[PDB]
């Protein structure tokens, strides 16, 4: 692949939400970039904005 | 406007009347004078302020929505994402345009109405003591000093008190 930071290989990122009472199971015989934990999820009034304005 | 008083039977307006929106001007034996009507002035102001409230400061609150600017060409979804927003903005722009149009037509006809109302309030007070010139003026057919003129302005004018005098002049004889 195009050399980037000296490497021409890549990592492809994925996500999996696990609802309470559920269970996560990872199975792989190679090429896994394992998770370390989980981020907590909230529903609120948040969002993101692309801007170059000085705060 | 619909009422034909302002920019109609009332020639022009008074830049001189700065204490009200509507009022009177008069000329009697001793002189001239002028004074603003508070009532009609407040009716107009009040209605326009009510109207102004409904419009002003009533914003929704929105947080995370869809994206609206794009870095790369994508196709089917971004087309749709753009169509949704574009469609939304035009319907809202129609909404704004129409509101100002209807609102403004309404404010104009309304304030026209309040002028004319004053006129009919005064016309009715003056009974058979006055005749209308048709330029917004009543020709009072009897002596009316500034106190008399004021009684009219504050609606306490008693037309029975000046009836015989008025009638007489309105219907004088060539003799
Ligand atoms: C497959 O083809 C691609 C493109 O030809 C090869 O990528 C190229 O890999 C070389 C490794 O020598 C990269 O060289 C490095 O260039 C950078 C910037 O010039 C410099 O910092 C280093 O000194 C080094 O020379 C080269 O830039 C890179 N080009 C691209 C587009 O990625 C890849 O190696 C080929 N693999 C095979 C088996 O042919
Ligand atoms: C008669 O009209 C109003 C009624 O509130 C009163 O305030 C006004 O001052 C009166 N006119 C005069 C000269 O007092």
């Amino acid at each position: 692949r195009p050399w980037v930071r000296g490497l021409s290989s890549r990592i492809s990122i994925y996500w999996t939400i696990v609802k309470p009472g559920d269970v996560l199971v990872i199975n792989s015989n190679g090429n896994l970039i394992a998770p370390r934990g989980y981020f907590k999820m909230r529903t609120g009034k948040s969002s993101i904005m692309r801007s170059d304005a000085p705060i | 406007g619909l009422f034909g008083a302002i920019a109609g039977f009332i020639e022009n307006g008074w830049e001189g009347m700065i204490d009200g929106w509507y009022g009177f001007r008069h000329q009697n034996s001793e002189g001239t004078g002028q004074a603003a009507d508070l009532k009609s002035t407040q009716a107009a102001i009040d209605q326009i302020n009510g109207k102004l409230n409904r419009v002003i400061e009533k914003t929704n609150e929105k947080f995370h929505q869809i994206e609206k600017e794009f870095s790369e060409v994508e196709g089917r979804i971004q087309d749709l994402e753009k169509y949704v927003e574009d469609t939304k903005i035009d319907l809202w722009s129609y909404n704004a345009e129409l509101l100002v149009a209807l609102e403004n037509q309404h404010t104009i006809d309304l304030t026209d109405s309040e002028m004319n109302k004053l006129f009919e309030k005064t016309r009715r007070q003056l009974r058979e003591n006055a005749e209308e010139m048709g330029n917004g003026c009543f020709k009072i057919y009897h002596k009316c000093d500034n106190a008399c003129i004021e009684s009219i302005r504050n609606g306490t004018y008693d037309h029975d008190v000046y009836r015989d005098e008025a009638l007489n002049n309105r219907f004088q004889i060539k003799g």
